[PDB]
């Protein structure tokens, strides 16, 4: 159905096979989110695919995408469930050969609900 | 996967944060992220957290954790002096 | 000397216990709502916006011991001041009934909520 709001554990891994662990987190239609060098989010527009946007600020450490600067991710709505295990590919923006694919699992409800 | 340092070579089976907590030892100054993934060739998400790790097994290293200037480029970065570590 | 509800967003976070153990991770903050979590547990809390904020934390990897080596869940307790900087806070946590345990946080601010 719908994905539960909440806090995820997320797993990525790149086509160029980098890997990476961030946590995310599901507010409504807020989605937000982040990891050890960059942070990301997006809007569930409800009816299209999510645009994620990832910003880097940490520079020291590498994208797993390898890209260095802002960019943006596409997320498809058909996978997305309201399961305690999700798993995703999203490419970049404008370009299918570079992407991630995600392994997100769930923890723990929202404190305050709906 | 992991390079053993010539340093450290005669500890092969030992688990990782083992390894690098001895070559630590045997440096002897506050080492960072970029001294391990060097010294390793292990990539820095990697390093970040096998410090974060060893400093939570206080029962088998004995160690400090500071949390610096460096450059700068205005910032901070954990590093961390490694006493010694129990083997039996 | 500004009271804790201070920029909506997303900060990084670092942290080192009474005891020197250590650990990153990023912590958002969205109305009266505290959220974030890094590599070993997850954090939460509501902002009673007149008192000390209480903070729920969660261990979900068990590979992996808690900073404070605490084997289920606790609380950790975030005072009402704050007391700011630009784009830089430090912050004394203790754990709930106990105050000889705690840790120290850096944190950072990131970026503002897309909406």
């Amino acid at each position: 159905m719908i994905m539960k709001d909440g806090i995820y554990s997320i797993i990525f891994i790149s086509n160029e096979d980098s890997c990476g662990e961030g946590i995310l987190i599901k507010n409504g239609n807020m989605i937000t989110g982040g990891d050890i060098a960059s942070v990301y989010q997006g809007v569930l527009s409800e009816d299209e695919d999510i645009i994620l946007h990832v910003h880097r600020y940490n520079y020291e450490i590498p994208s797993v995408l390898n890209i260095e600067q802002d960019y943006q991710l596409v997320i498809p709505k058909k996978v997305l469930s309201n399961d305690n295990n999700l798993t995703l590919h999203c490419h970049v923006r404008g370009n299918e050969k570079l992407f991630v694919d995600v392994y997100a699992k769930f923890i723990e409800p929202l404190v305050i609900k709906n | 996967d992991y390079v053993i340092p010539d340093s450290v070579k005669n500890y092969d089976g030992e688990p990782l944060y083992i390894l690098v907590s001895l070559w630590c030892k045997l440096q002897e100054k506050w080492i960072s992220r970029n001294d391990i993934a060097e010294a390793f060739g292990i990539n820095l998400r990697r390093a970040s957290f096998i410090i974060t790790y060893i400093s939570r097994r206080k029962e088998k290293i004995s160690f400090r954790v500071r949390y610096v200037s460096y450059g700068n480029l205005h910032y901070k970065r954990l590093e961390i002096f490694i006493y010694d570590v129990n083997l039996e």
